[PDB]
RNA sequence: AAGCUCCUUCGACGAGUCGAGUAGUUUGGGAAUGCUGCUCAAAAUGGGAGGUAAAUUUCUUCUAAAGCUAAAUACCGGCCA
RNA sequence: CUAGUAACGGCGAGUGAAGCGGCAACAGCUCAAAUUUGAAAGCUGGCUUCGGCCCGCGUUGUAAUUUGGAGAGGAUGCUUU
């Protein structure tokens, strides 16, 4: 079944046509028609099937059909575990509402609280949010959420894994329940996921299964290479690598889309040709770029690890993890298997600072063989002075460097493995020198006794 | 009494006319170290370093006029003692 | 820049730096004339927030005023007495404002920012040339400065019922028998 | 040169002043009604003023210590009518 | 008009407001707390053939931008002199 079969609005059909999507996966074809009918949806699809459109088409259709306005507040709320997933969904929603007069916005932990408060006060019809910041804005900021008709919970297994259980309990308690359609998605099925589906969804769900049963998570047939490099030289090493492994196939993973955009512009100026896949471009541009990379003899493509999680990775010589991996288990097992390849074995290199070496101990516990890569100091192409002159003289590159630095710091702060990757152990001066700064720009890393005679409160109203 | 549909209001920029700003906190902390202490603040700090918190609170209340101002001053001087010990 | 730090320092007047500086200055001012021209403000943050500009036509004048009662208390503030004495010495200037700079056992020292209304640098500036109008002749004598506004009770509210528009005008309004034509 | 919109960026707001004690003066007004003199002397999700027996000070409403400004108002004096 | 009400008082003499409501008239603004910092861009005087030349003030801050029911910076596309 194709997208023209359902009687969508002409604005939504035109937007999907511009994306280039004419055929659906199983999860879209099996979720969009029941969700347009008003039924709550329980899903079992993984990241990369196309679940984003599967929960964004009914929300956009509801917002357009009820004629929502910015004075009406939030109509649909999409809760995501991490900030980069929220930004990917925000890019998809920006592409989807190209012709829709409805507003869309993102609320993520680590951004400006006052600017987000003003954005919510002005009116955001589709709100893609992170649980802690969403709860903070729901509790302490004045904005309209009384006309809520759609609550999408995406990737609930990861959110329950990070520790947002009580946050989602208060979120479901706060949010209105009458005439609200709930769509919850999770790649696994645990007891906490069942509890969340019980408190959130109505008594009658619809359980849809799009998942491969032959997951090859074997812990022996693998080999993960790593290189220990200090922060202030990290990019330089990558640049040297990306100039020495020319005439080869390299995939590079970054933590954020903003750093991908910054390094794309940076490598354009520093005469190293690359290809970029970040969520600020058209979906058509991204598909054409990935198709061109898939049918090339050489070249390097830089993208986000969560952006290429749902991507058919071709045969490449090198898979480089420049930034800390968002999902270390998934990274090691699945990305090492896609790095080894169907034919002659490629290699999966991981960039480690000399403060995250405990990851190696984790690789000792999982019984995964490791390979250490060293590099001579004299073979690093030193372009640091040119980089600093470029950052100091170019206003657009300075802005991109600041955005990439902030995105890297915030993604490092919101990390599942906080023991291996701790922001407090990071030297901000050195990593900003890696981004090309003489001084590190200002960022927020974080973002007894009871009273005498005090008995617990039993009455009164606090707002 | 009468039933009307209450609106959600725009956030007032006059709200919190004190300081949640980090720069004013930085300036306040730097000036404290540079300027030094008042004689009564030094007496309160020498009582707090000896563990005589009750006398310190009474002295602060007597020389400030309010129990809340005394509490705030005693917490500020205890914080100064804590960072002075940390630097020591 | 630096004026924020000076404002925070001025808010700790018994700290060691400010106490030392206040005592040394008090000694010097005590041995000077009662009303003497000050080359520059000793408290630039305070003068700047009161409207002093480093421009030709602006003058600082330090003045000492004997402190204490007049048990009849003088209903006039010591700061008002300072502005009046300076305004008579500089009868060609307009008193803009004044502020406390020091206090001793027998005197309280104040600095008065004055403005020359005949200087062309003041007459051409739309931010200050309101003082060039003849309705602002001797503002300190009619209770039109900050101390005058405070002592006349010119505030909004139920606490200032009899003084918010002028005490004597309110008394004359309340004590007037209004007889209309058709009674 | 200017207005608006948007936001993965920011947002500095007045101190010998508030306030406490005390002596006068003033007001219909001890939340001292206001002012002044003396002694002590602040704060930063702060401060001021109110509402409320309602279960603890819940809530409400404004930003002091810098400044300008026509009209409606007064008028035994000035130029006239 | 409230209202000779509230409130205060050898609670005697008495003293004595204000919010709301109707009307007359209506008008809003300027600074300080920011680094112009890729350029003191600001101003008083004197000399003039009046067109532009000197000394000085000022960086311990003169212009522009901003004044918290705000604002700034980027981006953005219309609309204004």
């Amino acid at each position: 079944q194709e997208f023209s079969e359902l009687n969508l609005s002409e604005k939504t059909t035109k937007a999907i046509a511009e994306m280039g999507f004419t055929k659906m996966t199983e999860i879209q074809r099996r979720a969009i028609p029941p969700a347009l009918a008003g039924k709550d949806v329980l899903g079992a699809a993984k990241t990369g099937s196309g679940k984003t459109l599967a929960f964004l088409i009914p929300a956009v259709e509801m917002l357009s059909s009820l004629r929502f306005k910015p004075r009406n507040g939030t109509g649909a709320i999409v809760v995501t575990p991490t900030r980069e997933l929220a930004l990917q969904i925000f890019g998809v929603a920006r592409e989807l509402m190209k012709y829709h007069s409805q507003t869309y916005g993102v609320v993520i932990g680590g951004a400006n609280r006052r600017a987000e408060a003003e954005k919510l006060g002005k009116g955001v019809n589709l709100l893609i949010a992170t649980p802690g910041r969403l709860l903070d804005h729901l509790q302490n900021t004045p904005f309209v959420f009384k006309n809520l008709k759609s609550l999408i919970i995406d990737e609930a297994d990861r959110i329950l894994e990070i520790g947002f259980e009580d946050e989602m309990r208060q979120i479901v308690k706060i949010l209105p329940k009458e005439d609200r359609q709930t769509m919850l998605f999770s790649a696994t099925q645990t007891t906490k996921v069942e509890d969340l589906a019980r408190i959130s969804l109505r008594p009658g769900p619809l359980y849809i299964n799009v998942d491969e049963e032959k997951k090859y998570s074997t812990v022996e047939g693998l080999e993960q290479g790593y290189v220990v490099v200090e922060a202030d030289k990290r990019f330089l090493l990558l640049f040297s690598f990306l100039k020495k492994m020319a005439k080869k196939k390299i995939i590079v993973f970054f933590s954020s889309c903003n750093s991908v955009k910054y390094y794309s512009e940076l490598l354009q100026y520093i005469d190293l040709p690359v290809l970029d896949l970040h969520g600020k471009q058209k979906q058509q541009k991204r598909t054409n770029t990935f198709f061109e990379f898939c049918n090339a003899k050489s070249g390097t493509l830089i993208c986000t690890d969560v952006a290429a999680r749902g991507l058919d990775i071709p045969q490449v010589d090198w898979i480089v993890q420049f930034d800390p991996p968002d999902d270390p288990r998934d990274y090691i097992h699945r990305v090492g298997r896609t790095a080894r390849g169907n034919n002659g074995k490629g290699r999966s290199l991981l960039f480690l600072q000399p403060c995250e070496l405990g990851f190696l101990a984790h690789l000792k516990a999982a019984k995964v063989p490791v390979v250490e890569y060293d590099f001579p100091k004299n073979k690093i192409l030193n372009v640091q002075s040119q980089l600093e002159k470029l950052i100091s003289t170019n206003y657009y590159l300075n802005q991109s460097a600041k955005e990439g630095y902030r995105s890297y710091i915030h993604a490092y702060a919101s990390h599942s493995l906080r023991s291996v990757f701790d922001v407090h152990k990071l030297d901000l001066v050195k990593v900003a020198k890696s981004f090309g700064f003489s001084t590190p720009p200002r960022v927020d890393i974080t973002l007894g006794r009871r009273a005498y005679g005090s008995q617990p409160r039993q009455g009164g109203r606090y707002k | 009494g009468h039933k009307t549909t209450r609106r959600v209001l725009k956030e007032r920029p006059s709200r919190r006319k004190g300081a949640q700003s980090k720069r004013t906190q930085f300036v306040r902390s730097l000036i404290r170290e540079v300027a030094g202490l008042a004689p009564y603040e030094r007496r309160v700090i020498e009582l707090l370093r000896n563990g005589k918190d009750k006398r310190a609170r009474k002295f602060s209340k007597k020389k400030l006029g309010t129990f809340g101002r005394a509490k705030r001053k005693c917490e500020e001087l205890q914080r100064i003692i804590a960072e002075s010990r940390r630097a020591h | 820049g630096a004026l924020k730090y000076l404002e925070e320092l001025s808010k700790k007047k018994q700290s060691d730096v400010v106490r030392f500086l206040l005592r040394v200055r008090c000694w010097e001012y005590r041995q000077l004339n009662v009303i003497h021209r000050a080359s520059r403000p000793s408290r630039p943050d305070k003068a700047r927030r009161l409207g002093y500009k480093a421009k030709q036509g602006y003058v600082i004048y330090r003045v000492r005023v004997r402190r204490g009662g007049r048990q009849l208390k003088y209903q006039r503030s010591l700061r008002a007495t300072a502005e009046e004495r300076v305004g008579r010495r500089c009868s060609n200037l307009r008193v803009l404002n004044s502020y406390w700079v020091n206090q001793d056992s027998t005197y309280k020292y104040y600095e008065v920012i004055l403005v020359d209304p005949n200087h062309k640098a003041i007459r051409r500036d739309p931010r200050i040339n309101w003082i060039c109008n003849p309705v602002h002749k001797h503002r300190e004598c009619r209770g039109l400065t900050s101390t005058g506004k405070k002592s006349r009770g010119l505030n909004k509210g139920h606490r200032f019922n009899k003084t918010r528009a002028g005490r004597r005008k309110t008394w004359k309004r309340h004590n007037t028998l209004s007889l209309w034509r058709y009674r």
